[PDB]
């Protein structure tokens, strides 16, 4: 899944 | 861990490939992501555009972008942008998968393989076993440096090289393992060139020398680095201002996962 930014 | 003077930008292949015994492609599967590092908060505002050969909208490659990526734009113009127009990436250095894709390729399709593999058995005279020859060809431009040929038998014997018959004569025998088996390291595979790996292992029957595996990892810093399927950069840009160019690096890498012949 994706890193939160 | 590379070293970032502002902006490291890095494109990581994973290749999956698999091949009957007579090196024949049974099936290859390769995965990607682009990466972004930024450390020098100046350069965070920044807008990435890939290269002019890479198609962005062929779908067999099924490019995703992270959520807080601007999907059209990436399809439109193949710029790497943020949805909110004013919003900045971390200047945190830390690693953000910003982009990702995957393609496989059937039965008897090479375009994905880095690394041909063959092997040839027959019984040997010097131990209770088999002397194997690995046939291998490379169609990379670099050089491939310590692959390891793992053979998941752990025999009582020592494994005996064959010197004459191995291209790349130095290989040697780093490790016999009760579980993962016997692993044997040749220092260098050139660019475009084949080579063979010539030895002979005790084993009980032929089939218990399969699945033999092979492991290896080429990386490439460079601005113009293109990827194994030919992802590349073609400039980085200010959000606000795209003639502003900014200042980057680019590591390119491909290494193999499940890569194997049974």
């Amino acid at each position: 899944k994706w890193d939160d930014f | 861990v590379p070293e970032n003077n502002g902006i490291l930008i890095s494109i990581k292949e994973v290749i999956n490939a698999e091949f009957s015994r007579d090196g024949t492609i049974h099936s290859s599967e390769l995965k990607g992501v682009l990466e972004l590092r930024i450390n020098d908060h100046d350069l965070s505002h920044s807008n990435l555009k890939l290269a002019d050969s890479i198609d962005v909208r062929d779908k067999s490659f099924q490019f995703k972008t992270h959520p807080n990526i601007d999907k059209q734009s990436f399809l439109s113009t193949k710029l790497i942008s943020l949805r909110d127009k004013s919003k900045a990436f971390p200047a945190n250095d830390q690693s953000l998968g910003v982009l990702r894709w995957r393609k496989v390729a059937p039965a008897e399709d090479d375009s994905l393989i880095p690394l041909t593999l063959t092997t040839a058995v027959s019984p040997s005279e010097s131990q209770q076993g088999f002397d194997v020859i690995i046939e291998y060809e490379s169609v990379l431009e670099t050089e491939l440096a310590d692959v390891i040929f793992t053979i998941p038998v752990f025999p009582q014997e020592p494994v005996d090289i064959n010197t004459e018959s191995s291209t790349c004569s130095d290989a040697e025998v780093v490790n016999m393992d009760q579980e993962m088996g016997t692993s044997i390291k040749i220092s260098k595979i050139a660019a475009n060139d084949a080579g063979a790996l010539a030895f002979t292992i005790e084993a009980p029957y032929e089939d218990a020398l399969y699945p033999m595996t092979v492991s290896f990892q080429e990386s490439t810093r460079d601005k113009l680095a293109k990827s194994f399927t030919g992802m590349a950069i073609q400039s980085v840009v200010m959000a606000n201002d795209h003639d502003q160019e900014l200042p980057y690096d680019v590591i390119t890498s491909l290494k193999s996962d499940e890569y194997l012949v049974q």
